């Protein structure tokens, strides 16, 4: 089938430099008008570039033109999106894809899975993971992941055994340029001195895995 | 008053087909091209010979605007040394040019949902044009041995053809309006400056 | 630049109901107008192009119609997998743009949150600093206003909040808030507030404790 996969992103500092590159299988890429779109997290998609079936056109939007250059090897079935002087506006998932006119579908059929791309001046760093202890019927605890960067942070309940009534929030970029995250799960009051409540989280790029038990104050 | 007419050329509602590309001459005028860095679109502003800058400081004798549509792809060939259908059958820039060329897309005019099949370009040619060179003819390419007598049939092709611009085109294919600015310093007093 | 205004911004439909959603073009669509879908977590998948063409394999569910500056996503019977953004897209004029989304979202019976308070734990106040997290849980709909107060000051600018996405089985949604300060600023106050307006409450409910 139609297969597109993007590389080349990852952290990169204020004025820097990226080149993010899109494998295509399953179809005549020579044959094919390309585009890169983008979406910053918690936003809509936004168009960034087009180039034709033979790279000799080319389109910008304002906000990267002079910046970004849209480039193709059609015997590779390679595209590319060389990206210089970054900014921290320029964060978002970023999605190749396909305007399929040669085929009568006048639209943007095949996406890849997109690759995430932050621009930051902070330093990849582990989390730290406090406790929010529980203190009628139903107790609520939880996690608390503080200072932690990059995105993202995986949690889960006594390894995964405990899932219901779960709830783990979506992460929030906070004024010092890093995350912050909450993990909470409602449990039976009876049970807050029989069961034991651990919270394991992992945060890949610092190679941290971290578990914390949570006990009543 | 005393300014060049650029915004004749570059703002009218139609352009020429390639194949028959409108020259406009203009002398004895002060030239403002800051009116022509306005336009953000500008698919191609390639100057060879000259800096866009210094052109508000030098004097022409004459200045030439040619203006055409043709496919986005083909804006690679409006150049000094190009090859291809454009440079070879439709419009040819010579080695030595000393001029600007301008290029932006234009689907919002010049496309038409169904096919916009007024602009045209020549496929057949028995040679390569010659710089500023301008071929009207319609007259049935004799591809084969047999004399085609002006009747189009097997190996006599009409050698105009139509690029039928629809909206939904690719960006490669759709129309592309070129202003090509040639600047003439011959044996003769300059007329046109920069002020 | 076509600016596109997709309405409304937010749908709660029931499954089986039929769902209108509209774009509307600050000026003609010459080329194609595209709705695509999108889940979290995913890319975006086309659904209709042309304003009308069905993409291949999408539902016939799933119709579109409209011209010029005006065009309608319809589908006849919501299914629990069409709950997800909606975006509409023009190509033929540059740049290539699209509409800001709209979310289509389960209508249920209107629950009250449950409300939590969390004190700042002693290991981050060791830290330095101290962070008071306030929990909705399990409510419906959406929207929900949080206030933190100190020692009955109200408090703007230094608090962030967190939503989950809809939940599977009760199609309920949970809110966090935390509020953020240093220890320094923590020990200069006693009280610590977070009091929360919903719909489904009939005056707002407040969760308190003294440090
Ligand atoms: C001519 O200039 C006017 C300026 O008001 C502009 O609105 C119009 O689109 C221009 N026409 C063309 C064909 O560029």
């Amino acid at each position: 089938d139609v297969q597109l996969v993007e590389s080349g992103g990852g952290l990169v500092k204020p004025g820097g430099s990226l080149r993010l590159s899109c494998v295509a299988s399953g179809f005549t890429f020579s044959n094919s008008e390309m585009h890169w779109v983008r979406q910053a997290p918690g936003k809509g998609l936004e168009w960034v570039s087009v180039i034709s079936e033979s790279g000799e056109t080319t389109h910008y939007a304002d906000s990267v033109k002079g910046r970004f250059t849209i480039s193709r090897d059609n015997a590779n079935n390679l595209l590319l999106l060389q990206m210089n002087s970054l900014r921290a506006d320029d964060t978002a998932v970023y999605y190749c894809t396909r305007y399929n006119w040669n085929n009568r579908v006048y639209a943007l059929d095949s996406w890849g899975q997109g690759v995430v791309v932050t621009v930051s001046s902070a330093s990849t760093k582990g989390p730290s993971v406090f406790p929010l202890a529980p203190s009628g019927g139903t107790a609520a605890l939880g996690c608390l992941v503080k200072d932690y960067f990059p995105e993202p942070v995986t949690v889960s309940w006594n390894s995964g055994a405990l899932t219901s009534g779960v709830h783990t929030f979506p992460a929030v970029l906070q004024s010092s340029g890093l995350y912050s995250l909450s993990s909470v799960v409602t449990v039976p009051s009876s049970s807050l001195g029989t069961q034991t409540y651990i919270c394991n989280v992992n945060h890949k790029p610092s190679n941290t895995k971290v578990d914390k038990k949570v006990e009543p104050k | 008053t005393n300014l060049c007419p650029f915004d004749e050329v570059f703002n009218a509602t139609r352009f020429a087909s390639v194949y028959a590309w409108n020259r406009k001459r203009i002398s004895n005028c002060v030239a403002d091209y800051s009116v022509l860095y306005n336009f953000a679109p500008f698919f191609a502003f390639k100057c060879y010979g000259v800096s866009p800058t210094k052109l508000n400081d030098l004097c022409f004798t004459n200045v030439y605007a040619d203006s055409f549509v043709i496919r986005g792809n083909e804006v690679s060939q409006i150049a000094p040394g190009q090859t291809g259908n454009i440079a070879d059958y439709n419009y040819k820039l010579p080695d030595d040019f000393t001029g600007c060329v301008i290029a932006w897309n234009s689907n919002k005019l010049d496309s038409k949902v169904g096919g916009n099949y007024n602009y045209l370009y020549r496929l057949f040619r028995k040679s390569n044009l010659k710089p500023f060179e301008r071929d009207i003819s319609t007259e049935i390419y004799q591809a084969g041995n047999k004399p085609c007598n002006g009747v189009a049939g097997f190996n006599c092709y009409f050698p105009l053809r139509s690029y039928g611009f629809r909206p939904t085109y690719g960006v490669g294919h759709q129309p592309y309006r070129v202003v090509v600015l040639s600047f003439e310093l011959l044996h003769a007093p300059a007329t046109v400056c920069g002020p | 630049e076509i600016v596109l205004t997709q309405s409304p911004a937010t749908l709660s439909l029931s499954p089986g109901e039929g769902a209108s959603l509209s774009c509307r073009a600050s000026q003609t669509v010459i080329g194609s107008l595209a709705w695509y879908q999108q889940k979290p977590g995913q890319a975006p998948r086309l659904l209709i192009y042309g304003a009308s063409s069905r993409a291949t394999g999408i539902p016939d569910r799933f119709s579109g119609s409209g011209s010029g500056t005006d065009f309608t996503l319809t589908i006849s019977s919501l299914e629990p997998e069409d709950f997800a953004v909606y975006y509409c897209q023009q190509y033929g004029n540059w740049p290539l743009t699209f509409g800001p989304g709209t979310r289509l979202d389960i209508r249920r019976t209107v629950a009250a949150p449950s409300v939590f308070i969390f004190p700042p734990s002693d290991e981050q106040l060791k830290s330095g600093t101290a962070s008071v997290v306030c929990l909705l849980n399990n409510f419906y709909p959406r929207e929900a206003k949080v206030q933190w107060k100190v020692d009955n000051a109200l408090q703007s600018g230094n608090s962030q909040e967190s939503v989950t996405e809809q939940d599977s089985k009760d199609s309920t949604y949970s809110l966090s808030s935390t509020l953020t300060l240093s220890k320094a600023d923590y020990e200069k106050h006693k009280v610590y507030a977070c009091e929360v307006t919903h719909q489904g409450l009939s005056s707002p409910v407040t969760k308190s404790f003294n440090r």
